[PDB]
């Protein structure tokens, strides 16, 4: 805890030539100074994607433990913060994709993942596996899809995983394909490029995942779904 | 359309590619470095270590080790202490 | 009379200058290293979002760091005791003279108040004649270009 | 302020010039403002009704976006120009019932459907759910 | 200041430290010194 | 279980006990490639053992690509002779196998989602980063890459016993998550 | 550049030659031969003969020629 | 003091041999011969880059390779130089590359 | 075609050496003589220290020594190899195949090891 000297008022406060004789001194500890900078970076990343403050608070707590544990001392602080931010989103039940975290961070996706693994090891903690429904609300909302389409996409992805029609596929790829299937079955139709941009998945990956679930399209769709485009006439590709 | 998910930033892959393409500086033989080191001294009487590395294009540790044997550090209060390429 | 518009514009000029200042600083580090810079990562959205919010949230006018010279009382919690009270709070006028300072002349009912300011509505106590309310039809020019 | 001052301030800002060799120029062209929006913890945006902000202690602010043109001179007699359309630069609190307010242009019946008093004159800001009025 | 004396730092360095010590000590008693900077609470609020 | 993992790659390091001139080796060695800017070692390949070895100026050499313990030692000795044939006093000192890589298939799909839940302490499944589950066995220090297709890759073993022992431990676990 | 760099190689070659045990003095031209400085400029030769080889504290002028200074150094 | 690649070729060998004949006759000092070779390398290197605008393709099997000081010494066996206009067959070829 | 390219090379070579021949003070007649000659010429082992236990583990070393076969000299833009094959992005260069000289600008080559 410290006090900062205020600005000079009278002539006595100023040296013989202009500059104030009493100047603030950097007395902050190096460990605290780096930690302070990390929290500033954490807040900056969160605002880019409008993360709630509670997630930021969890992220700040995670970094302090990681920073104190010093298992990741060799890695850049920004990467740790970016990885810590990713873990906080998972811990709070609103996971963000590594690409989404990278979009708001100068650190690349690969480094974030590497730090993410180390932080879990250092903290002796675990994160629940991501499901296709963990991204439907954000992906559909960003695509400006109605609630009915979002519900259909959520049901399609959940049913497809349960039916094991996309074994080994990344949950994001399955969700993007499910959104595309639901989007093409409603008035609001979105292209693969459109869904890929928000979902962060290449249109080719959406095409592959969609092709796997297309054969059983009627089964995956909700029973009480109003098909603007009939399931039979859904795109085949 | 802002902060779209991306695996790696475009500015970052270009920098990574340039670093990979350029490659790490190699440790050349002492004689060649010495010959190039003294040729540089001809152009300018005084050289900065950071700028001197670019001319030699040698690892900093290797350059310092060779420069330490013959080169000496002269303390200048105006800016900072720099290296002297004159053996004496 | 400085209204929210001129008031907010003054704040935005500083925040935007700060926004560009950090944008220049962030870009300077990356360009110095020889690598291109991501424009999105250079922008700190907290500068404008929080700066505007803090000034309105607390009423301290200016910067939180420079609260010493910041004008206080500019922003107040809207009074919901009565609809007339709510209306009056939205038509209130604050005199430049500090409330602590005492001077009759600024507190006096000047002749120029006719038709512009209510001659009767004014608080009793240290704020007599300093806090005022607009006349019923009185309007404040929003300003325009003289070109 | 929103319609003119914000654009004027952004336009009046000198272009940012970087030189440290490649030279980078940044110019802010246009200002875009959206409806007062709230983001759920999952990241889904949604319009923020004034009543919701009061109850949930939110700040009635509209996302702010700006068009930025990035031109780089690499000393090779080649100029590359790229524009980052609608670059988010922060959020501006919105005076209620103003031209950019959600309640703007809503009939008395519409305001009732939004749990908003038609007689309410607006003219104030909701910061963290607190109705704030800027005193002249 | 004690470390600088033990470390034998430069006289001007010690003089600056003495200046700060005099300021802090003086403002520990009276923070309303005329024509002198005020001691803020890291948030712009002068110390009491 | 009836399934024995088959080694795919073995990494063995042997010290030649003498400093070597990397530039000279590259000029005279048949298949050596030396790029000091890229890497500080000399990379050489011999087709018949089908292995690749890296040679450092310190005299220590690393041999990789061998499919068996005998092949690794034989390949390492052949590399040492090549250096010895170049006029250096290369020897075969403290030869050791540093890593053994084995692969096998369980012949049935695996529900990785269930496996991580029951073995979160050892499992690490991140579809975003890698499509295969990473299992870190403790009793043997072996890292296993389990995939939905059933393919299992074992690595980090110092002896062939660990590779077989590790698979024997994980196989019953995989059988409990058969898809 | 020119006029200031060839001298360093002469000194370094001189130092290395002394380490071999060759205490005998060496002429300016002779030292230039082994340092690949046969193209050394004329005005550089006189400068070395007048300033560099006398001002330096490690150069001894013996019978006209120049030799190392191990006596000053502790051996 | 240059790249010095085409010296060990038919064009390079002829130039080197010619300089030797003049040297034996004392017509040219040895220093001049080195300068002539140096200038030729600059001209040939620039000549190939600018006045050559034809693409070629080839396939084969590699028997040996080397690398040192950014110089490759590939050794290909049974190479099939295939071009749009003609196809050329060779039992063995050595490809030396530099940069 | 190739002979025409060779003739152009001669013009560049003679022109590029004119300045040098003036610097050293040698008579210009040398260049004329050089061209004439140049044209004519063209047209259980527990104790493992001993490595002698293995022999004939190499191949003939005269492949590089002879160099009488066709030799190709060029420049490389990219050279990639993936565990079996070597890929060559060789740029402008020269080739000596069966005496005949071949010239190319872009070369693509895949080889098997």
């Amino acid at each position: 805890l410290s006090t900062m000297i205020g600005k000079g008022t009278g002539a006595a406060s100023f040296d013989e030539f202009g500059n104030s004789k009493y100047q603030n001194r950097r007395t902050m500890s190096s460990s605290d100074r780096a930690m302070m900078n990390a929290f500033k970076e954490i807040t900056t990343m969160a605002d880019r994607i409008n993360l709630p403050r509670n997630i930021v608070d969890r992220t700040n707590n995670l970094f302090k433990q990681v920073y104190e544990q010093k298992s990741l001392k060799g890695r850049a602080n920004d990467a740790i913060a970016s990885a810590c931010l990713y873990i906080a989103c998972r811990q709070e039940g609103v996971p963000r994709t590594f690409k989404e975290i990278c979009a708001v961070s100068r650190i690349s996706k690969k480094e974030i993942g590497r730090c993410f693994k180390l932080i879990l090891k250092a903290l002796e903690t675990s994160v629940d596996l991501i499901t296709t429904g963990d991204f439907m609300s954000r992906f559909c909302s960003n695509l400006c899809l109605p609630k009915q389409v979002q519900m259909a996409a959520t049901h399609i992805a959940r049913k497809a995983v349960e039916l094991d029609l996309v074994p080994g596929r990344s949950p994001i790829s399955v969700a993007a394909a499910a959104i595309y299937m639901a989007s093409q079955a409603s008035a609001e139709k979105r292209t693969q490029k459109e869904i890929g941009d928000i979902a962060g998945v290449a249109d080719v990956t959406i095409r592959q995942s969609y092709r796997l679930i297309y054969p059983r399209a009627p089964d995956l769709f909700p029973t009480d779904f109003k098909f603007d485009t009939p399931v039979d006439k859904l795109p085949q590709l | 359309t802002n902060y779209k998910p991306v695996a790696n930033h475009q500015y970052n892959i270009e920098y990574e590619r340039k670093k990979k393409e350029d490659g790490k500086r190699a440790r050349a033989d002492k004689q060649h470095v010495l010959d190039m080191l003294f040729s540089a001294f001809e152009k300018h009487q005084y050289y900065n270590l950071k700028d001197l590395v670019d001319i030699t294009k040698q690892p900093v540790v290797y350059l310092k080790e060779i420069l330490k044997e013959i080169g000496v550090q002269n303390v200048k209060g105006i800016h900072k202490n720099t290296w002297e390429l004159k053996p004496e | 009379l400085d209204l929210a518009g001129p008031l907010l514009a003054f704040l935005f000029r500083g925040m935007f200058k700060n926004l560009l200042k950090e944008v220049r600083i962030y870009a300077q580090k990356f360009i110095d290293r020889g690598k291109d810079f991501n424009l999105e990562l250079a922008i700190k959205t907290r500068i404008i979002s929080d700066g505007l919010k803090y000034s309105l949230a607390t009423g301290n006018w200016g910067d939180q760091k420079k609260a010493h010279q910041a004008r206080a009382g500019v922003s107040q919690v809207l009074n919901r005791l009565t609809f007339a009270s709510t209306l009056s709070h939205l038509r209130r006028l604050n005199s430049p003279i500090g409330r602590d300072g005492k001077l009759a002349k600024p507190r006096q009912l000047h002749n120029t108040l006719w038709g512009m300011v209510c001659p009767a509505e004014t608080p009793e106590g240290h704020a007599v004649g300093l806090v005022k309310n607009l006349a019923l039809m009185a309007y404040i020019s929003v300003g325009s270009q003289p070109s | 302020f929103i319609q003119m001052s914000v654009q004027r301030i952004v336009e009046d800002a000198p272009p940012i010039d970087l030189q440290a060799p490649p030279r980078y120029l940044l110019k802010f062209e246009q200002i875009y403002l959206s409806k007062p929006t709230h983001w759920e913890r999952d990241g889904a945006p949604s319009p923020m009704m004034p009543n919701e902000a009061r109850l949930r202690n939110l700040t009635y602010s509209a996302p702010l976006y700006v068009d930025i043109t990035k031109t780089v001179i690499k000393e090779g007699e080649e100029q590359l120009q790229t524009q980052h359309q609608k670059t988010f630069i922060g959020k501006i609190p919105i005076m209620l019932r103003s031209t950019y307010c959600l309640l703007n242009g809503l009939t008395d019946r519409d305001l009732c459907e939004l749990n908003e008093c038609p007689l309410d004159p607006g003219g104030y800001f909701i910061i963290n759910g607190s109705e704030k009025v800027l005193i002249a | 200041l004690r470390r600088n004396e033990q470390n034998g730092a430069a006289a001007h360095v010690i003089a600056e430290d003495v200046k700060l010590l005099q300021f802090h000590v003086a403002t520990m008693v009276d923070n309303e010194l005329p024509g002198l900077p005020r001691a803020m609470q890291k948030s712009g609020r002068p110390l009491k | 279980s009836g399934i024995v993992p088959q080694l795919q790659n073995i990494v063995s390091t042997v010290n030649l006990g003498c400093k070597l001139d990397l530039k000279t080796i590259a000029l005279r060695a048949r298949n050596a490639e030396y790029n000091p800017k890229r890497f500080a070692a000399v990379i050489m390949r011999i087709r018949e053992p089908r292995t690749t070895a890296l040679i450092f100026s310190s005299g220590k050499m690393v041999c990789t690509g061998a499919k068996s313990e005998e092949q690794s030692r034989l390949a390492a000795r052949k590399y040492a002779r090549v250096v010895q044939k170049l006029g250096f006093p290369a020897k075969f000192l403290d030869f050791k196998i540093q890593n053994m890589v084995g692969s096998c298939d369980v012949k049935f799909p695996i529900r990785l989602e269930g496996l991580v839940l029951t073995h979160q302490q050892f499992s690490s499944y991140e579809p975003e980063l890698f499509p295969g589950l990473i299992y870190r066995m403790i009793k043997p220090r072996i890292v296993l890459l389990i995939f939905v297709s059933g393919k299992v890759v074992l690595t980090g073993a110092k002896v062939r016993a660990e590779i077989y022992e590790a698979f024997e431990n994980i196989y019953p676990i995989l059988k409990g998550f058969r898809k | 550049g020119y006029k200031f760099g060839v001298l360093a190689k002469i000194v370094n070659y001189m130092k290395t030659r002394h380490q071999r045990g060759d205490t005998h003095p060496l002429t300016l031209d002779e030292i230039l031969d082994e340092t690949q400085h046969l193209d050394i400029g004329l005005k550089q030769k006189q400068w070395l003969m007048t300033e560099a080889l006398v001002n330096n504290p490690k150069i001894e002028v013996i019978d006209g020629k120049y030799a190392f200074k191990p006596k000053y150094n502790v051996r | 003091m240059a790249y010095q690649l085409y010296r060990n070729t038919t064009l390079g060998n002829s130039l080197q041999e010619s300089l030797d004949e003049l040297i034996q006759s004392q017509q040219i000092t040895p220093q001049l011969a080195l300068q002539v070779l140096l200038q030729f390398d600059k001209a040939i290197n620039a000549a190939l880059a600018q006045r050559v605008r034809n693409r070629v393709n080839f396939r084969g099997s590699l028997n040996t390779y080397r690398f040192c000081d950014n110089v490759w010494t590939f050794v290909l066996n049974d190479v099939e130089f295939r071009e749009v206009t003609e196809l050329i067959k060779v039992d063995k070829v050595k490809i030396v590359a530099c940069d | 075609t190739v002979p025409k390219l060779y003739r152009s090379v001669i013009e560049d070579v003679i022109n590029d050496v004119r300045d040098i021949f003036l610097d050293d003070g040698v008579d210009e007649q040398v260049l004329m003589e050089l061209k004439t000659l140049w044209e004519n010429k063209l047209m259980g082992q527990v104790e493992e220290e001993p490595l002698n236990s293995e022999d004939d583990v190499s191949d003939e070393e005269g492949q590089e020594l002879f160099d009488t076969e066709n030799v190709v000299v060029c420049q490389y833009d990219k050279i990639h190899r993936s565990k079996n094959k070597w890929k060559f992005h060789l740029k402008d260069g020269i080739m000596n195949l069966n005496g005949r000289d071949y010239i190319f600008s872009k070369a693509i080559g895949d080889a098997e090891w």
